[PDB]
């Protein structure tokens, strides 16, 4: 997994 | 239901594991005999260093109560070092500011409680218990604070709606008697639980609440209880359960209310909310802002969901696919815990650390990656 999708990945619990 | 949603409750927390090395740098879990209610780091490290933890227990009647201090293993273990004999469930605990050796405590049927750290640096177990005993409240509360300019005044507020300003500075305490102690001030101001109370950090008198009658109050203390508060306004259609004064901007505010929500404030205009932080899917109870950046704050809930919140990303704007996913200012939700959240608390040594406690006896140290905040 990448930056972007981790950054969302913190948003989607 | 409770069945079919127990299930969906692990079976994402597991989920949520298997996601962690990607959104955390730290993850510490430890489950405790007892709940706590109350948690709060204290400030200084030894030396990876090793850092404490103020907790409690909530027995409910069925066995003795600790006021404890926790040591942990900060770059992972952490273990008790320390429990003081405490009277009914430690309903908040708090270290004073100028000398985190006194604790102060709301304990059983109202009572406040003064413990002295320094009587007793050895000791595994101190059965001697409480220092002191602050007299006047007949219901038990959550509301407890200390003052930051004036050394050894604290406020208390209570299921009995009242506040009360206690000060115990210069008063003796020893192993020998836990003395009384009466409020120097007594405010009738609000008309159901007072939830939370907070001084301000750059004011002697500034005293905030809030409470389940949906009000947000400022309080002079300097005045007696025959004035009246000297602000007070609703700031929600449903209870508030929390307040907080940013540590940077001395007229921001935030409240955490069962709306679901957090509403910012600016101070000298409490009649209309500067923002509201939706995203929680069930009442906010805490709200706490970051020692360490003024746009950076954590909100938990009942929806056993911890957020951090970057203020900076406000009145900016993104992808739908993202809209899908909350509010550009929403920058992290922790997922750790399988139960509603009873209290959290920012490291003030290690930037970006946090600790939180559930109420199915889970105490959880994290940090979100660097990832995600460095930028």
């Amino acid at each position: 997994i990448t930056k972007p999708a981790i950054r969302r990945l913190a948003r989607r619990g | 239901s409770e069945v079919d949603l127990e299930k969906k409750i692990q079976e994402e927390y597991k989920l949520w594991k298997q996601n962690v090395p990607f959104l955390y740098d730290l993850v510490i879990t430890e489950a405790l005999e007892w709940p706590s209610l109350t948690v709060e780091w204290f400030p200084g490290s030894e030396r990876s260093s090793i850092q404490k933890l103020l907790l409690g227990t909530q027995t409910s009647g069925n066995d003795q109560n600790y006021l404890q201090v926790a040591s942990v293993q900060l770059p992972y273990g952490l273990d008790i070092v320390q429990k003081i004999h405490h009277e009914g469930d430690v309903n908040k605990a708090r270290f004073m500011p100028q000398n985190p050796d006194i604790i102060a405590t709301l304990g059983l049927n109202g009572n406040g409680y003064i413990f002295d750290l320094n009587l007793y640096r050895e000791q595994p177990i101190v059965q001697t218990g409480h220092q002191a005993c602050l007299r006047h409240h007949t219901s038990e509360g959550f509301g407890l604070g200390w003052n930051f300019i004036q050394e050894g005044t604290l406020a208390t507020g209570t299921e009995d709606t009242s506040i009360c300003v206690w000060d115990i500075k210069g008063k003796s305490l020893s192993l020998e008697k836990s003395i009384d102690v009466a409020p120097v001030s007594v405010y009738h101001r609000h008309t159901a639980v007072v939830n939370d109370l907070q001084f301000h950090l750059q004011h002697e008198a500034l005293l905030t609440s809030v409470s389940d009658d949906c009000t947000l109050q400022i309080h002079d203390t300097r005045l007696p209880s025959s004035s009246s508060a000297s602000q007070c306004v609703k700031a929600h259609e449903q209870p508030v359960n929390g307040v907080a004064f940013n540590p940077f901007n001395d007229y921001l505010l935030a409240t955490a209310s069962a709306d679901h929500t957090v509403a910012l404030w600016d101070l000298r205009r409490l009649n209309q909310r500067l923002h509201t932080l939706e995203g929680h899917e069930d009442e906010v109870y805490n709200v706490q802002w970051s020692p360490h950046d003024e746009p950076i704050l954590v909100t938990s809930s009942t929806d056993r969901r911890v957020c951090v919140w970057d203020l900076s990303k406000i009145g900016e704007e993104q992808t739908v696919e993202d809209s899908e996913d909350g509010a550009p200012e929403l920058m992290f939700m922790h997922g750790g815990h399988t139960n509603r959240v009873s209290d959290l608390s920012w490291n003030p040594n290690n930037k970006w650390v946090l600790a939180s406690l559930a109420d199915d006896n889970i105490l959880q140290i994290w940090s979100p990656s660097k990832v995600i905040w460095a930028s």
